[PDB]
C-alpha cells in the first residue's frame, strides 16, 4: 500500500517491536549453541521456523488488525482464510508424520 | 329639497368623479365582521388587511338614464371600481355626507321596468377573503376620503324643477 | 675473499631442499595437510586451531641403515696398499680406522642430505664429519676456476650462547671449517687461517696435507636427490604422513558430533553451564534430532577410505616381510638372513662401494701417488679382487665346510684356507695328531 | 498502493461567508488538501429495496481527516460537494474517517 | 408608511434565517422533506393535512405554519422567541383606531402515535395574520 | 495498527438543550476526551429492508465508548454530531462500547 | 494492531500468565531429564510440540475471546477457521501415521 | 662456575622430548585421546569429565629386549687385552663385568632415553648406571672448549624427604655426580668437589683416573631420537593408545543409550528419585520412542571401524609371529629359535656392537694407551675377529658335531676344538679307551 499505509501498519510501524519479538523465543531455544543467529556485529537473525511461522502470523495478524486493511462489522472474515490450517498444516505440524 | 343619490365612480376610491343616477336607494351590507375601516395603527402590521365583506346596493331606474353606454365604454378599458354610497337623513347636495363603500361591478343580472320606471339592482361585492393582503393603498385612501368627500356637486345644480 | 663476496653467496641460494631433508629426518611434517582448513568469508584457506596434529617418525628405516654397512662390507679379508710407507701403516691398522672411513665417507654422503657437506676439521685433528643443515648456500669458486666450487658458506643460527637469539654464520675453508661470530662478524684473523692454529682439517703425515680440492662439492646428488638415505626416508615420510592421518580420522571419528537441529535450549552462555552440569543431552522442540546425524555417507566414506587405501596399497610400502619360503635357512640364520634386512640395504651398499668402487681404488692409488711412490692399483699389486669376496660363498661354503672337515677328505684346512682363517694346518694337523694319539 | 499519497483530491472548504449571516455573496478557503476514497452510499447497489440511498448529506470517508468531514466542505479534483455526517474511524490500520447515519430520513410529513 | 417595508421585514426573516448557522446545514429541512424515515429523532414541517381549496381567490391574508415534530426539532427556537417578544407586546389588546382586529380563532390538537415507542411526539400549530384582507 | 492514538484534543463543542422556557440552559458537551469512532448504524447497507436508518443520533463504537455514548454531544474530527444510546462495551479486548439504540422510534404519532 | 490493543489482548498484556501456564506441563513431563529448558539464569523456555500447540492456541483463543476482536452476536465464526482441525491434523495428531 | 650460570643453562632447554619418553615408558597418555570434548558456548573445546581415561603397558616391549641382550653377545669365546696389565686382569675376569659394562653401557645408551645420560658414582666406587629423568638440560661447554660439553646440569623436584614439595637441583660434574640442596642452594663445598670425597666417579687402579671427556655427549642419537629402545616403544605406545581407544568404545557402546525424545514424566528431581526406584523404562506421551534410537549409523561406525582399523593394519604391528613354515627346527629350539624373539633384537644389537665396534676396540687400545702399553688393536693382537663369532655357528655345527662324534671320523674333538670346548683330545681319548677296554 502507500507508504504511510505500511508505516500505519503496526508491524512495519514498530520495526523494533516486530524485531525484538521474535528473538526472545529464538535466542535461548534453538540450539541454542547458540547457533549464532548473529553477526560479531549482533545484527539480529531470525530462524528459518521461527521465520516462517513469525512472517506469516504477523503478516495475517497486521491483516487481522486492520483497521483499514480489518474486517467491516459484516464483512467476510479475513480471518479464516489467512489464518494457516495451512500453515500450521506446514510442518505438518507434527512432522515427518511419525516418529 | 333634492333627493338624489348618483352613481359614481371611475375606478379610484369612489371614483371621485360623478356619474348620474340610477339612485341608490340605500343599504349597507354589512362591516361587522372586522370589518375594515381605513384601520389607523402605527408599528403595526394593519389587520385583518385587503378584504371586504361584501357591499350592498339598491337601485331604482328613471326612464332617462344616460352614460349607460358610456359605462359599457369605461367597461373596456377595465379595473376596479369603487363607488360613492349616498344616504338620506338630511343630505343636502353639498351638505351630504357619503360613505365610500366599496363596489363591484360582476353583479347585474338584468334590469326590469315597471311601466313608470325601470328599476334595477346591483349589488356589489368584493372577492375574497384574501386573510393576507394587501391592497394596501386604495381602501385606506378610500376611508380616509370617505370620512369626508367632496360632495355631489352636480346635483347641487339640479332640483330646477 | 670479502665478505660481502661470501655473504652474498649464501643468501641467495634456498635453504629448503637440505632442510627439508633435515625436518624430514626428525620427521615430515603432519601439521601442515593434518589440519583441516575453513572458509572464510574471504574465503582465504584458513587453518583451524583447534585440529592438534601428530607425526611419527619411522622406526623402519634406522634399523636397515644400521644393518646396511656391516653387511655391506663383508669385513675385507685384507687391505693392502701399493706404496710401502702407506703399507706398512696399512698392515698394522690394518683398516683399522681407513677401511671405516672409507665406509663413513661415502655412507655419509650417501646418507640424508648432506645436499651440501663440508668436513670439518677435529680438534683432534683426526677427520671428524658433522653435518649441518643446508644454508643453503649458492655454489661459487672461490678459487681462480669457475668450474670448481671450493666451497659455498653457511650460515645458521643457533639460539645460544647468550641465550639471546643471535645470527651465527661459520666460513668454511678448504683448510679447514671456519667459525664466526655474526656480531663481531669475524673472529680472529679472518683472512689468516691461520696460519695455524687453526689446524689443518687433515694432516699429511709429518706435514700439513691439503686434499688439493676443497669442500664442499655440492651433491646432485640425482636430479631427485633421492638417495641414498632419502631413498628409504622420502618414500616412509609420505608413508607416514598418510598413516599418521589415517590414525587421526579414526580418533576424530569415534569421539563424537551429535549436532542438534534442535531445539533451544538457552543461551549458550547458559546452556553452556547448565549443559556440563547436566551432563546429559535431551532434544527439545520436536523430539528427537536426526541431524543426520552426521552423516549416512561416512559409512560410504569407509568405502572410499578402501579405495584409497586399496590405491595406496599398489603403489604402498608395508613391505611383505613374509616367511621364506624356502626351506631351510636355520632359524637363527634366518632371522639375519630373511630381508634380513640386508637385501635392500646390500644392492645400495653395493651401490656404495660401486660405481667408484674402481674410482676409490684409483684414489687410493692416487694417494700413493701423493705419497709419490709408483703407483700401483691396489688390485693389481696383490693382486686383489673385490669383491671376491666372498662372504657370501662363506655361507654355502661353510656348510661344505662342516662336511669336508668331518669326513676329513678336503681340505680341510684350505677350505678355512679359503677364508683363510689361518693358512695353518695345524689346526687340522692337531686333530690328526689326536686321532693318531687315540686311544 | 496508495505509497505516500495524496488521493490526489484537493480539499477545501465553501461557505458562503463566515457569519451569523449566511448565503450572500461566497468566499472560498482552501482548508487543507486531503485524500479520502469517497464512494457515495449512494444505495449499495445490492439494491436489495434499493429504494436508498436517499440522504441529503453524502458520506465520504477520509482516513485520518478531522479536516474533512462537517464543518468543512469537501472538495475532489477541485470540485465542489458539501457533506454532513460524524467523523468515525470504522477500520484499517490507520484510523480512516467515516460519516455515520443520515439526515431527512425516510418518512416526511 | 409601512407598506413594502412590512414585507421588507420578510426579507428581514429570510436574512434572519440565513444568518442561521444551523440553519444552512439541515438545512432546516431534515427531518422535515425527504429523511422522515432518518432516525429519529426525526422532525418535520409542513402544513396539517393541507390540501388546497378555494379557486381565484387567495389561500388567506393570515398565513398560519404548522409543525409536526418527532424529537421536537424546534417548536422551542421559534416558540420562544416569539413567545418572548409577544408576551411583552400582549397584555394590551390588540386593536386600531376605527378598527377592531381579532386572531382567529384558536383550534389546539394533539396527537402522537410512536411506531418506535419514542416519547410521544407533540405538534404545534401557529397561525400568523398580516394586515386586514 | 491504530496503536495509540494521538488523537485527544479535547473540544467542549457547543449545545443547547431542554430550553423549557424562554429562559435557556446552554452547556458545551463534547463527552469525548479520547477521540471515539462511530460505526454507522447506517443502515446495513445491505439494505434489504432499506427503509432503515436515519437514526436521530448515530450509534457509535469507541473503546471507552461508554463515556462516548449520548447524553453529551460528540465531536468527532471537529465535526460535529449528536448520538442517543446506552453505552455497553460490546467486546474487544479492550472494552469497546457502542451506543446502543437508536431515536427515534420507527413509528411516529 | 495498536500496541495499546496488544495490550488489551490477554495473552499480551499478562506475559506472566501465559510464560507461566506452559511450563507447568512442560516442566515435568518432556524427558524430564529435566532437559532443562532453562538456562541457569532459569529463563523459562517452551517446548517445540508444547509451543506449537501452545501458541496456535493462544493466538487462536485470543482471537476467539474477542472482544474487539470477537465474532458478532450476528457473525461469521471465527471459531471454526482459526481452530486446527488443521494443526490438530499436525501432529497428525496419531502422528507416524501407525506406530 | 658461577651457580647462576649453571642454572640458567638448565631452564631453557625443554623437559618434554625426554619426559615424553620417560612418560611413555611407564605408559603412554590415554587421557588426552582418550576423553571425549564438547563444544561450549565459547566453543573453547573442554573435556569432558565423565569419561574415565585407561592405559596399558605393552607387555611386549619389555620381553624383547631381555631377549636381545643375552643373544648378541652369543658369550665371547674369549676376550684378550693388548697391555699385559690389562690383560691380566682380562684374563682373570675374563670379561667378568667388563663384558656386561660394555654391553650395559652401549646397551643403556642405546635404550630409551636417555636422551641426555649422566653416570654417577657409585658409593662403591664401582661404575653404578642410573638414568634420570631430562631437565631436559640445554648443552653447553662448562670447559673452554665450546664444542664439547662438558655436562649439562639438570634439576628435578622429587617429594620428599620434607615430604612437602622442594624442588632439587643436582649439579653434575666430570669427576661424578653432584647432589646439591634446593633450600641450601648448595651442600658441601660447591666449589670443591671435592678433593675427596665425594669420590671420583671412576678410579684407575691405583690412582685417581679421569675419562678427559665429561659428561653427559647428548644423544641424538638421531633426528627421530627413534632408537634404540625408543624403536620399539614409540610405534608400541602408539599401538597401544589406538588398543585402548578400541576397548574402551566396545565398552562404552555396549552400555546403554536409550534417549528419550519423549515424554515426561517428571522434573528431573523427582524424576530421578522416582527413576531409580522403579527401574523401569516407559514412555510418556505418546508410545515409543524411536529417538534414532541412539542411531543408524552405529552400524555404518563399524564399518569405518573396519576400514580404520584395516587401514592401521597394514602400518599395523600385531607381528605376525606365525609358526615357521620351515620344517625342523625341533621344538625347543624352535620356541627360542622362531623370532624368537632373537631375530628383530639381533639386529638392533648388532647395531649396538657396530658401528662402533671397532671404535670400541680403538677404545680399548685407546684405554691400553692410557696404560702406556704399546696399543696393538686387539683384533690384532690375537689376532682376533669379531664375530666369528660363530654361536650361530655352532646351531648349525653341532648337528654336524654330532654326527661326528659319533661316525669318529671327525673330529671329533676339534669339532669341539672350533669352540673349542676344550682343545683336550683327552675327552675322545677316554672314549676311545673306552673302547679299547670294551668289553
Amino acid at each position: 500500500q502507500r507508504v504511510k499505509r505500511l508505516l500505519s501498519i503496526t508491524n512495519d510501524k514498530h520495526d523494533e517491536y516486530l524485531t525484538e519479538m521474535v528473538p526472545l523465543l529464538v535466542e535461548f531455544a534453538k540450539d541454542e549453541c547458540h547457533n549464532p543467529f548473529i553477526d560479531k556485529d549482533g545484527n539480529e537473525s531470525i530462524p528459518s521456523g521461527v521465520l516462517i511461522f513469525v512472517a506469516k502470523a504477523a503478516q495475517f495478524y497486521m491483516t487481522n488488525a486492520g483497521l483499514t486493511g480489518r474486517s467491516m462489522d459484516t464483512v467476510s472474515y479475513n480471518f479464516a482464510t489467512e489464518i494457516p490450517s495451512t500453515i500450521l498444516k506446514k510442518l505438518n505440524p507434527y512432522r515427518k508424520m511419525a516418529r | 329639497q333634492d333627493v338624489k343619490y348618483l352613481f359614481q365612480s371611475i375606478d379610484a376610491a369612489t371614483g371621485s368623479a360623478p356619474l348620474f343616477p340610477a339612485y341608490q336607494t340605500d343599504g349597507s351590507v354589512s362591516g361587522e365582521r372586522e370589518l375594515f375601516d381605513e384601520q389607523t395603527k402605527n408599528g403595526r402590521i394593519l389587520g385583518p388587511g385587503s378584504v371586504a365583506d361584501s357591499g350592498e346596493v339598491t337601485y331604482y331606474g328613471k326612464r332617462g338614464d344616460a352614460g349607460q353606454k358610456a359605462i359599457e365604454d369605461a367597461y373596456q378599458n377595465g379595473k376596479q371600481i369603487k363607488f360613492w354610497r349616498v344616504d338620506t337623513v338630511k343630505n343636502e347636495n353639498d351638505k351630504y355626507d357619503a360613505q365610500f363603500g366599496f363596489a363591484y361591478i360582476e353583479s347585474r343580472e338584468y334590469s326590469d321596468g315597471v311601466e313608470g320606471a325601470v328599476e334595477i339592482s346591483i349589488s356589489l361585492q368584493v372577492i375574497g377573503e384574501l386573510k393576507n393582503g394587501e391592497i394596501d393603498t386604495l381602501p385606506e385612501e378610500i376611508v380616509n376620503v370617505s370620512k369626508g368627500g367632496y360632495d355631489f356637486q352636480q346635483p347641487g345644480q339640479t332640483t330646477g324643477e | 675473499p670479502d665478505t660481502t663476496m661470501i655473504q652474498k653467496l649464501i643468501d641467495e641460494h634456498n635453504p629448503e631442499p637440505l632442510l627439508k631433508g633435515v625436518r624430514y629426518y626428525m620427521c615430515e611434517n603432519d601439521i601442515e595437510k593434518k589440519r583441516r582448513t575453513y572458509y572464510d568469508a574471504a574465503g582465504q584457506q584458513l587453518v583451524d586451531d583447534t585440529k592438534t596434529n601428530n607425526r611419527t617418525s619411522h622406526a623402519w628405516h634406522k634399523l636397515f641403515v644400521d644393518q646396511k654397512t656391516q653387511y655391506l662390507v663383508g669385513e675385507p679379508v685384507t687391505f693392502t696398499s701399493d706404496n710401502k710407507t702407506l703399507l706398512e701403516y696399512v698392515n698394522e691398522l690394518a683398516d683399522d680406522d681407513f677401511d671405516d672411513i672409507l665406509n663413513e665417507t661415502v655412507k655419509n654422503m650417501s646418507n640424508k642430505g648432506i645436499e651440501y657437506w663440508h668436513p670439518f676439521v677435529d680438534e683432534e685433528g683426526e677427520f671428524d664429519y658433522v653435518i649441518f643443515p643446508a644454508e643453503e648456500m649458492i655454489v661459487v669458486y672461490k678459487d681462480n676456476t669457475r668450474r670448481d666450487i671450493l666451497f659455498a658458506l653457511r650460515y645458521y643460527s643457533y639460539k645460544g650462547i647468550m641465550g639471546e637469539e643471535t645470527q651465527k654464520a661459520e666460513l668454511y675453508t678448504d683448510t679447514h671449517v671456519y667459525y664466526y661470530e655474526k656480531i663481531d662478524g669475524v673472529y680472529q684473523m679472518d683472512y689468516s687461517y691461520g696460519e695455524n692454529n687453526p689446524r689443518p682439517h687433515m694432516t699429511k703425515g709429518g706435514q700439513a696435507i691439503g686434499w688439493g680440492r676443497v669442500p664442499i662439492i655440492p651433491f646432485k646428488n640425482n636430479e631427485e636427490m633421492v638417495s641414498d638415505l632419502k631413498f628409504y626416508k622420502d618414500l616412509i615420510d609420505n608413508y607416514d604422513s598418510i598413516t599418521s592421518s589415517t590414525m587421526d580420522s579414526f580418533s576424530d571419528f569415534q569421539q563424537i558430533v551429535y549436532v542438534l537441529k534442535n531445539y533451544d535450549g538457552e543461551n549458550p552462555k547458559e546452556f553452556t553451564a547448565n549443559l556440563r552440569y547436566h551432563s546429559v543431552i535431551k532434544v527439545s522442540g520436536d523430539g528427537g534430532v536426526d541431524t543426520l546425524r552426521a552423516e549416512i555417507p561416512v559409512d560410504s566414506a569407509a568405502k572410499e577410505l578402501e579405495r584409497i587405501q586399496d590405491e595406496l596399497y599398489k603403489s604402498a610400502q608395508a613391505v611383505d616381510n613374509s616367511p621364506e619360503t624356502i626351506g631351510g635357512g636355520a632359524t637363527g640364520p634366518a632371522l639375519e638372513k630373511l630381508y634380513a634386512l640386508l637385501d635392500l640395504k646390500a644392492n645400495m651398499a653395493e651401490r656404495k662401494i660401486r660405481a667408484g668402487l674402481r674410482l676409490f681404488f684409483w684414489f687410493f692409488a692416487e694417494y700413493l701417488r701423493n705419497t709419490g711412490k709408483g703407483d700401483f692399483n691396489p688390485d693389481k699389486e696383490l693382486t686383489m679382487t673385490f669383491t671376491r669376496t666372498r662372504i657370501q660363498n662363506d655361507s654355502e661354503i661353510v656348510q661344505s665346510l662342516v662336511q669336508g672337515v668331518t669326513g676329513g677328505i678336503m681340505s680341510k684346512e684350505t677350505a678355512v684356507a679359503r677364508n683363510p682363517f689361518v693358512q695353518d694346518p695345524e689346526e687340522e694337523l692337531a686333530r690328526i695328531e689326536e686321532e693318531m694319539n687315540q686311544y | 498502493m496508495y505509497e505516500e499519497f495524496r488521493d490526489v483530491i484537493t480539499f477545501q472548504s465553501y461557505v458562503e461567508q463566515s457569519n451569523g449571516e449566511g448565503g450572500k455573496t461566497y468566499k472560498w478557503v482552501d482548508e487543507f488538501t486531503a485524500a479520502a476514497h469517497v464512494q457515495p452510499i449512494s444505495q449499495e447497489e445490492y439494491y436489495k429495496a434499493q429504494q436508498l440511498q436517499t440522504p441529503i448529506g453524502y458520506n465520504i470517508y477520509t482516513p485520518y481527516d478531522d479536516r474533512i468531514d462537517k464543518k468543512m466542505r469537501v472538495i475532489y479534483r477541485g470540485k465542489i460537494v458539501t457533506f454532513i455526517g460524524d467523523p468515525v474511524d470504522l477500520s484499517g490500520l490507520q484510523e480512516i474517517t467515516r460519516i455515520k447515519g443520515k439526515e431527512d430520513g425516510a418518512y416526511v410529513g | 408608511t409601512w407598506k413594502l417595508a412590512s414585507r421588507a421585514l420578510q426579507k428581514a426573516t429570510v436574512e434572519n434565517l440565513e444568518s442561521y448557522q444551523p440553519l444552512m446545514e439541515m438545512v432546516n429541512q431534515v427531518t422535515e422533506s425527504p429523511g422522515k424515515d432518518d432516525p429519529y429523532p426525526y422532525v418535520v414541517i409542513g402544513d396539517q393535512s393541507s390540501t388546497p381549496f378555494e379557486t381565484k381567490s387567495s389561500f388567506g391574508e393570515n398565513i398560519t405554519m404548522d409543525f409536526h415534530v418527532w424529537g421536537g426539532t424546534t417548536r422551542a427556537e421559534a416558540q420562544d422567541i416569539s413567545s418572548r417578544v409577544l408576551e411583552a407586546l400582549t397584555y394590551k389588546p390588540l386593536m386600531f383606531e376605527g378598527f377592531t382586529f381579532v386572531a382567529k380563532k384558536l383550534v389546539l390538537a394533539q396527537v402522537i402515535t410512536d411506531t418506535d415507542g419514542v416519547t410521544k411526539h407533540g405538534i404545534i400549530k401557529v397561525r400568523f395574520t398580516i394586515n386586514n384582507n
